């Protein structure tokens, strides 16, 4: 949560990630910090919209939009199984189709590929819990 | 202006018949492909058009070597990114003009196909048809660069035995003038396909080529990170006074990837 | 005494607008391209839609605009030269059954119409295509070149003439079906007849027009953009906040 | 004035590429083949393939490459002559419902092409023709014998112009319907005007482009590879070692 | 392009054609018009004695073609924008401080005081900001 930028005061910051079509979720990144712990033992996972190499290989290489989103496909490096399709809205966040209730983790050994531009009402094909 | 120079090097009649361009391969690709008729008009610089011959270069030394084909235009390395084949010649200038006071000859080559690559010593590159050509030139130097090939067309991918244009430095460069100083007569390389040059097949433009010169990143070195400690880069310096030839292991890559 | 016949129903008209011949004489160069890019569809761009059984009758499902951003042989050709002049044409494929049942109808919006949001029967009221989902054959559409200027400059902040396509009945299913069965839809261009660039310059710079390219990078070999550390898995879950307001580790895709 | 009609959409086109009139003074011969092999749409040996709900957008379906092991015909003939050159002619049928919804994309992908991996985008740059899975009638190419040689040797170690498949839409039914219901595919293949051998020699051998046969031998006949004892069962069990790791009995069908 | 020599006589004549999108241009609005740019291709290789240190030097000189024209006459403005700057006709010792309110005494260089100050009253921008 946002801490204090001021000592009590009101900031200029950038917007809450959204907005999402109805059935859409948030792709999460997820690393694991250095804690001091007093009682528990689990990971403190932490959770960003793009990876480093990501923000550079952005503002290094200017892109235009074109439209709305970027409809991507993971698909793993190997025997080319295809993980799901998200839209990286230009907003730089990746939204994904997913209807369960609990977490879905994914591999992280396949490769992004930018398959074209996708307008803001796209529909995803949903992914299996 | 002077003219205590060499005229200009007129490009003697180099032993060779003229070859066919796209009229051999036109009844065998199933399109018809033809190129901006304002790219055969003006010669722009080859990518890798720009050598400099200093008086430390010795009797023997390559200066530049060149295989003909889409690789020697800005403008064809990027239309060839959605065709496979081509065909045809190119016209090549060459611009030396070296100071009044230079003293030096260099000479031009058209090496065949399948010619072993390698040494090609001074004493065998005369053996070619030529050009000699003296580094005092003032007006560029037009030198074909012909389309020998035993097929009808080549694919779009180096692998290709193609017919090259080698330079080498046949007398040393040397300086009359007075003054503590050697010129380091720095020339040029300027092509513009020949009349019959045509493309092939139209293909999906795909920008991951073997042309595709590199690019680094717009990004200045002092938000850069390092390579050997996780920090910023305070400062890029040249220093001869340090172990010349380190032995490092990180931020070590080759730049072709690996 | 004549007979009207009862099923013709399409093919949208024109007038020929004018190309090269208003761009010539203050262009300082015109240049063709070649003759084969003419002959073929290759799929735009921003050729990708999807309409769904949620979708309410208005929705604008795309909107295109005519420049050499519609066809990947011109946005690779438009780093060359400077501006372009030429009509368009365009086609859409959709991929319905013999259950869904809804039209779209394809418009031409000329430049300079106010945008704001047309209605479901203003869309009719310009050089319109009808179709609808169930059609086996690709529907395709001239997109003319009308301007104000002699040529237009591959830097898009100009106006253009556009193409807009709205869901005009709702989508339904002639049986139960699935409430979840989207159609998918698919775009590609190609130069009409009068297509043509207009000034050699080098290769620019990386572009506009050029299309985004992520770096082949596993994300397991990556670093965290709010923690110094790799990055250790990816999920999506419901249950966290939904729209947090991180500040780190955020950018557009246009650098900025 | 002009009318665009909205309703064409197909027709690949081509440049005639010469056949026999490059490969003739350098071929010793140039032997023509019977005047009704040209009629006839016969199925190429490798005519199969099935699209399944299972396949994501991408999946290349099949991929042939021009030659005469594509007709029954001049497979057999090319027994005798020790090269060809010509063009040929493909069509494709498919077999699928009014509750399949799909579309599929046959390109022709010219020889040296970097054989990587095709995308989706990439797919319609090529000379291409879109069909979907509820098509009645098939659906027809030209297979044309783009070449920088003067003619090919019937060894095929030489590239020729490929025709490849790509799912480009995916496979999802109009109605619930089954989820293993596979649309089928064949292809069936003739030769176009410009075919012709070049050099007779005798029924050369085996051959290649000969078809695997089997002799008939029923398997309670047989001997176990693993064992000095004939076969006493076949069977099929999940249950058991997936993948074993044999080192008796295996071969490939190639002999080695 | 023209690749000219450094050591070239009589002037390089070289047109500036009007390459525009619309059929005139308006005066008192700065526009995009065609440009020539000049770049230093090959080196520059001579001796030089021991001050100066030889720079050639180069100049370019225009003059309308046998086609230019303007459009419509208008009552002549003031403030055009090819209007240069002008100072004010007024010694110093004249003026008036701009961060004490005193007369001005003397203007002077000083390499020894701060080199960059962040002054805050007299500052302005020669475009009137
Ligand atoms: C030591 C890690 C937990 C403590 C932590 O989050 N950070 C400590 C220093 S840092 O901030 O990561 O820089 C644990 C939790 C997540 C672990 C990792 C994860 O379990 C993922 C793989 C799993 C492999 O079996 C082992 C290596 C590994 C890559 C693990 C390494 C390491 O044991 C990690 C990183």
């Amino acid at each position: 949560t946002i801490p204090e930028y001021n000592d009590g005061l009101l900031v200029p910051l950038a917007p809450p990630i959204g907005p999402f079509l109805p059935g859409e979720v948030l792709l999460r990144f997820r690393t694991y910090m250095r804690q001091i712990d007093t009682a528990d033992a689990a990971a403190e996972a932490i959770d960003c919209a793009l990876p480093q190499e990501f923000v550079s290989w952005f503002a290094s290489n200017a892109f235009t939009v074109q439209s709305e989103a970027l409809l991507l496909r993971y698909r793993n490096t190997l025997t080319g199984q295809l993980l799901f399709e998200c839209k990286l809205y230009n907003e730089g966040y990746i939204a994904l189709s997913y209807s369960g209730s609990g977490p879905l983790t994914f591999p992280t050994d396949g490769i992004f590929e930018v398959v074209s531009w996708v307008p803001r009402l796209y529909q995803l094909a949903s992914v299996g819990s | 202006s002077g003219q205590d120079l060499v005229p200009a090097a007129v490009e003697q009649a180099v032993p060779i018949q003229p070859v066919a361009g796209a009229a051999l391969a036109a009844p065998a690709a199933g399109q018809i492909n033809q190129i901006d008729p304002w790219i055969f008009q003006n010669f722009v610089q080859c990518p890798l058009g720009e050598f400099s011959i200093s008086p430390r270069n010795t009797p023997g030394e390559i200066l530049f070597d060149l295989a003909l084909g889409p690789g020697l235009n800005p403008y064809l390395a990027h239309l060839s990114a959605m065709y496979t084949g081509w065909v045809g010649n190119m016209e090549v200038q060459l611009v030396l003009a070296g100071n009044a006071f230079t003293a030096g000859k260099v000479v031009v080559a058209l090496v065949p196909p399948y010619f072993p690559k390698g040494s090609l010593t001074t004493a065998q590159i005369t053996c070619f048809p030529h050009v000699m050509c003296d580094v005092r030139t003032l007006e560029p130097i037009q030198l074909p660069l012909l389309d020998v090939r035993r097929v009808l067309w080549h694919a779009t991918q180096d692998q290709e035995e193609s017919m090259r244009l080698v330079c080498m430095l046949y007398t040393p460069l040397r300086t009359n003038s007075p003054g503590d100083e050697s010129f380091v007569v720095s020339g040029r390389l300027l092509s513009k396909p020949a009349a019959d040059f045509n493309f092939v097949y139209l293909t999906p433009p795909i920008e991951r080529t073997i042309y595709r010169m590199v690019d680094l990143p717009v990004i200045q070195p002092r938000l850069c990170t390092h390579a050997r400690w996780p920090a910023p880069v305070y400062g890029l310096l040249v220093d001869p006074s340090l172990p010349s030839n380190p032995q490092w292991q990180n931020g070590r890559v080759h730049v072709d990837g690996t």
